[PDB]
């Protein structure tokens, strides 16, 4: 409800990846579902998503985070990775299904 | 480990347990072999004049 | 051309591994550690081959041979001192090493983690035959308590324990083959470091925020050489307060008394990094089942990859197991300073529930807060 | 409706009449205007003895320019006039002269290859244009790479035999044989119990064999010494190949292990065996997507161009094996995968792969038995081989009768453990060598 | 110094370059510097002032960098600033 809401706003601060400009999907770990969702991505979000890497990258080697009005606010961290994760996820399943039976 | 449930998985594991049962009664003969294990050679026939 | 650098065969491979090497830029001050390890690892060489010099593998004259080191040999205190506050600091340095690799989801390097463990078990029994070695008080005595946990091992254990001594008990035969043992493993160890080296640099290297560091990497000279040699000029500096110092207070004072067999000592220790292992065995009342908890401690660390069941890599981004994990390091902690300590209340069920936090820890809790961090924030 | 069982069992059984000289007189009715009438005789480079080794071949050039009733090209325009299509084969085994044409000219068709068969003029200067049309055609032949390739395989695989010479024959062959030896050649093996005279499509059986007792009739039926050839086994050499040249862009390497033969059913399974491998080439659309693994892993690793299975049969021998067309730094890797390939189907065969290759078995039958000129080729093949000519229901449960157990025994009984026959042509020094492929025909976790 | 030589004297031909050499040479110098003082100016250089002006103009500076494409290979400015210099002179 609006208290599981609230209190997953306050566990997305304190995740921390917004201080760096990440979004969600920024931060998942190149498994090979996520490589595949990664080069299937239009290029105008590749860039965005690899120069927002490298920017994160960058403030971590300087020990640094952004200025608070630049952080990535709650309601504007668009799950862009998601459905193409979602296509490769089902036909992984496909795939195994298939070669089980 | 839900992904090797299958009838295809059964029967590859069906086909490949006489290769392992025989690849580890192997193992077992030459550990025996090797050790010199008592429990073991003093039953084999020929076995028996070295001890 | 003339870019021997990158046409000598000998030379591309100084290149290819510490020259022109892709590293990541964002790489904190831990990610030294493990180059310290290295250099520790050669300073531990040194100052052996030179307290080779002078040693003799013999019961009735190794105590002696100690002392004539320490007094009589030019410097020979100083060759000692810096290897045993050497072994002292490469254990330091693993711990951390270690830790590193368990907090930043490294481990996802899977043949670089089992290598690693694979290095782990032989240091940890290089070290322990290395501290038999002076043939003190305590030297016999840890040793005739570990390889009686040996003996523990049903229908195989007692013949293979005498095996290993050479005879009935701790002795010459197991002084000299020690000697032997312990001479010759450091230089398995820095064949493994080369297999590490290679799975590694075939992986390439983390980063603390767990991303794919490929849009930001720096070649590792000059960067990485000038900060790894200040970090080498930093160990060194706690290294030699160690020596000149504080010589002896990691050490053991009754390890200054000659092997007496009829005399035991009041209360039997190992050295600190081996006393939270000495704590996990002690705690459950059984030999079997303590030796089995020892080694498969080392082992769940070993299996450590299998049970990640995040959809992120490192803790940067994870504030809950990140807490799981400084309860994790506390525990380890208290069970360093149970080791230390004797058998009486309330050692013994301080003991006993550290090990099971520390095994519920690994085994149960940090997955389970993994997958309640992959429901807060949404993803599936 | 009708499932696959009675849709096999209402084609039209094959029908066998047999004149007074022993040559067999077989057709297959249906109800298309054209037809296929077709000679087969069981003649070819394998009763050949080294001294008249193209004089199939050569016969064939001169089959069609001209005999004694009609002379010279008079008789092509014949099979003009009747806008009949007139071709004619050669292999190790049979020789086959098949004329396409409709219904209505079916009498004077058989005519025609009637005197194709017994009445072939060979004119001296009709020989002397024909040996030069022969050596131009081998001097283009030697250009197609597969033919050489599997030219080699045959001669390392039947060394010493007459399976291992060619059908052409060599050049010099070419530039010695006479008329005698021809006249010789045609008195010798076209004798009339080793022909069949094929037909299918619209043609009625009672009139085709009233055709054959008013113009085949009385061919020779008398070998004139009482001097009969006998077929002799040929001896299968495990051996190896190599012909480098280094300026050609791509290499062809066949791979093979000796066949059972025609008459042995075992024939059936090794088809589904290779139908569990299949074939390849770069124009493909399945992608990675595709059910074999070895074309699947050369699509991921763009490691050949193509590859193909074989499994040909000659009188109780035969030629197993795989051929493959690839650039020079992919070879082994693919040698590699095929040979786990067969020591997969050898040891894991699972009953999903067996059921499809059954499937794509039925589909080859079935689609290979489509139209009058496969049919009669089928027919003339048949009653060469067989003695018979053996249902498609038949085929079927031959088929339905091979499960996965027999096949992993089958195939171990012929792959397993077997020394191959390697010929390779190009770029081939990473080609492995005999103790590599011999090694890799069997497997240390078996 | 043969190089030069014919650069400038090909460079200095037909009407166009000349008076653009005339225009520059008056807004830079304040004067037009004749062909034959090029040539004086040429003819005393050798190669240990060459050294010396390469040394002062080109060891142990500073450089300014710039790059575009693909340039992941293109060195660091450590490693160019240090390949501005020789550790064997
Ligand atoms: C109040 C607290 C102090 C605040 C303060 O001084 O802040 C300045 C400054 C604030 O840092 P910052 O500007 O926010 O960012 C750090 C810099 O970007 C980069 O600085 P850095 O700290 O990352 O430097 C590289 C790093 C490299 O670290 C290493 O090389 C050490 C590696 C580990 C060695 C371990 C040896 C064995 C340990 C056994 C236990 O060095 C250190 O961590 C310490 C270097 C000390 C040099 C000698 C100073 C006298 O503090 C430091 O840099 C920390 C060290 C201060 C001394
Ligand atoms: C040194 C001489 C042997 C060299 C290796 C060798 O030829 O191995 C034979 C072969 C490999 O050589 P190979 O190429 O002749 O293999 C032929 C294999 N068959 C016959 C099945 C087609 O190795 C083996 O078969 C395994 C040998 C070890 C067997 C298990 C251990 C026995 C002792 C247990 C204690
Ligand atoms: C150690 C003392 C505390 C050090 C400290 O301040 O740690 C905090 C640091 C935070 O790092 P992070 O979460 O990445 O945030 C960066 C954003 N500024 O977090 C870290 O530095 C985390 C990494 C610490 C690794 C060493 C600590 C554990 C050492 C013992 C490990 C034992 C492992 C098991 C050994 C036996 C088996
Ligand atoms: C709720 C907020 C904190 C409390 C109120 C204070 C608010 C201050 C507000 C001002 C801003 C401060 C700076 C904020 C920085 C980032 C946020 C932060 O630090 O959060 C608090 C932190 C982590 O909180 P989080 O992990 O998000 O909570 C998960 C719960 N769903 O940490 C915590 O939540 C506290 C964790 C405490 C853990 C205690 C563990 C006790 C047991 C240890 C045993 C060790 C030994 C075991 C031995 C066993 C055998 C004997
Ligand atoms: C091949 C190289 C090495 C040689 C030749 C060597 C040799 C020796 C010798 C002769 C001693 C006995 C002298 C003494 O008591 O101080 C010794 C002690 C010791 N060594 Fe080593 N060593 C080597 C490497 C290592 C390594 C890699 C470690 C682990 C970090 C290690 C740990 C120890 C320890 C803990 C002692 C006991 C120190 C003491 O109590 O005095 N050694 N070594
Ligand atoms: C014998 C002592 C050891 C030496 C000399 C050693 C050496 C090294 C070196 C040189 C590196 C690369 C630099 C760095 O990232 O720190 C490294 C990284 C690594 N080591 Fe070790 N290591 C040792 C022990 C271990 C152990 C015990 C483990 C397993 C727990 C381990 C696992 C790793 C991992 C996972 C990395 C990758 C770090 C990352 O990219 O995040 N090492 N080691």
């Amino acid at each position: 409800s609006k208290w599981l809401d609230g209190f997953r706003k306050w566990y997305y601060n304190a995740a921390g990846f917004n201080k760096l400009g990440l979004m969600r999907d920024d931060t998942l770990h190149e498994t090979e579902d996520v490589k595949e969702a990664i080069r299937r991505l239009p290029e105008d979000l590749y860039n965005d998503r690899m120069f927002r890497i490298k920017r994160a990258l960058d403030l971590t080697m300087r020990h640094q985070i952004l200025p608070k009005d630049q952080w990535t606010k709650y309601e504007e961290d668009k799950f862009y990775l998601e459905p193409y994760l979602k296509e490769v996820i089902r036909e992984r399943k496909e795939r195994e299904e298939w070669a089980k039976k | 480990l839900s992904r090797f449930l299958g009838p295809r998985y059964r029967e590859l594991a069906r086909n490949w347990i006489p290769t392992a049962g025989m690849w580890g009664t192997v193992g077992a003969v030459g550990l025996v072999w090797a050790t010199d294990w008592r429990l073991i050679l003093d039953w084999v026939p020929y076995i028996n004049g070295k001890f | 051309m003339t870019n021997m650098r990158k046409t000598h065969p000998l030379f591309k491979i100084i290149n290819h591994s510490f020259i022109d090497l892709p590293a990541p830029s964002n790489i904190s001050s831990w990610w030294n550690f493990g180059s310290l390890l290295g250099v520790c690892l050669m300073v531990q060489i040194i100052t052996g081959l030179f307290l080779a010099m002078h040693y003799t593998s013999d019961t009735m004259t190794a105590f002696s041979s100690v002392t004539h080191i320490c007094r009589d040999v030019n410097y020979g205190w100083l060759i000692r001192y810096m290897h045993a506050n050497g072994a002292s600091m490469f254990f330091i340095c693993l711990f951390l090493h270690v830790g590193r690799g368990l907090y930043y989801g490294s481990y996802t390097f899977m043949e670089t983690w089992n290598i690693g463990v694979l290095l782990l078990f032989a240091v940890m029994a290089t070290a322990f035959m290395g501290y038999v070695l002076p043939w003190g008080q305590m030297s016999f005595w840890g040793a005739t308590v570990i390889t009686n946990l040996l003996s523990a091992i049903p229908y195989i254990g007692t013949t293979l324990v005498e095996w290993i001594w050479g005879g009935f008990s701790v002795d010459k035969a197991t002084l000299t083959r020690f000697f032997a043992f312990h001479f010759i493993l450091p230089f398995i160890i820095a064949a493994l470091a080369i297999v590490h080296l290679l799975f590694l640099h075939e992986t390439g290297s983390n980063n603390p925020t767990g991303l794919n560091s490929d849009a930001d990497k720096i070649p590792f000279h000059p960067y990485y050489t000038i900060k790894d040699i200040l970090g080498i000029l930093i160990m060194f500096l706690i290294l030699m307060t160690l020596v000149l110092f504080f010589p002896d207070m990691l050490g053991d004072p009754d390890n200054y008394m000659p092997a007496n067999p009829l005399n035991t000592p009041p209360h039997i220790k190992p050295e600190w990094y081996f006393l939270f292992a000495y704590a996990i065995l002690r705690s459950i009342p059984n030999k079997l089942g303590g030796v089995l908890a020892l080694i498969l401690s080392i082992l769940i660390l070993a299996l450590m990859p299998f049970l990640h069941t995040s959809k992120q890599r490192s803790l940067m981004f994870r504030p809950i197991t990140q807490i799981l994990y400084w309860i994790l390091v506390a525990n380890l902690l208290i069970l360093t300073w149970i080791g230390g300590q004797p058998v009486e209340h309330p050692f013994i069920i301080i003991g006993q529930l550290a090990s099971i936090s520390y095994f519920s820890i690994i085994l149960i809790l940090m997955p389970i807060s993994g997958i309640i961090e992959d429901k807060m924030l949404k993803l599936y | 409706t009708a499932t696959f069982a009675q849709a096999l069992q209402s084609v039209p059984e094959t029908q066998v009449s047999i004149l007074d000289n022993g040559l067999r007189v077989a057709s297959e009715q249906s109800s298309h205007a054209t037809c296929t009438v077709g000679v087969w005789i069981d003649a070819g480079s394998r009763y050949e003895t080294e001294k008249n080794n193209g004089a199939g071949y050569f016969l064939e050039h001169l089959a069609f320019k001209g005999t004694k009733n009609r002379p010279g090209n008079a008789l092509e325009k014949e099979v003009e006039s009747i806008g009949a299509h007139l071709n004619a084969y050669s292999t190790r085994e049979h020789t086959a002269y098949l004329i396409k044409a409709l219904s209505k000219d079916l009498p004077k068709v058989v005519e025609l290859l009637a005197d194709i068969v017994q009445n072939s003029s060979l004119e001296d200067s009709q020989i002397e244009k024909e040996r030069d049309v022969i050596l131009r055609e081998m001097q283009e032949n030697d250009a197609s790479m597969q033919n050489v390739v599997f030219d080699y395989l045959h001669a390392t695989a039947f060394q010493g035999t007459p399976l291992a010479q060619a059908v052409e024959g060599p050049s010099e062959n070419v530039r010695r044989l006479s008329r005698t030896d021809l006249t010789d050649y045609l008195n010798r093996h076209y004798k009339a119990p080793r022909m069949v005279l094929a037909a299918a499509g619209g043609v009625e059986h009672q009139q085709l064999l009233d055709l054959a007792q008013k113009h085949l009739s009385s061919v020779s039926r008398v070998y004139e010494e009482d001097a009969v050839p006998g077929l002799t086994p040929c001896r299968f050499t495990g051996s190896e190949i190599r012909h480098r040249d280094d300026a050609l862009p791509l290499a062809h390497v066949a791979i093979a292990v000796e066949g059972p033969g025609w008459a042995n059913p075992d024939n059936v399974t090794l088809q589904v065996a290779n139908a569990i491998i299949g074939h390849y080439d770069c124009t493909y659309g399945g992608g990675v997507h595709l059910s074999s693994p070895l074309a699947s892993v050369a699509v991921a690793n763009k490691l050949c161009q193509s590859f193909q299975t074989f499994n040909i049969s000659y009188s109780d021998t035969g030629l197993l094996g795989a051929h493959f067309v690839c650039d020079a730094m992919s070879i082994d890797d693919m040698v590699f995968f095929l040979q786990g390939q067969w020591m997969r189907l050898c040891t894991s065969a699972t009953e999903s792969e067996v059921t499809r290759g059954k499937n794509i078995l039925r589909n080859a039958l079935v689609s290979h038995l489509d139209g009058t000129t496969p049919v009669c080729e089928d027919i003339g093949r048949s009653l060469l081989t067989y003695g018979r000519r053996i249902p498609l229901a038949e085929w079927e449960s031959r088929i339905q009768e091979v499960d996965a157990q027999m096949l992993r025994d089958i195939c171990s009984k012929y792959f397993y453990d077997q020394c191959p026959a390697v010929a390779g042509y190009g770029p081939i020094e990473q080609l492995p060598d005999y103790n590599r492929i011999r090694s890799g025909m069997f497997w240390l976790r078996f």
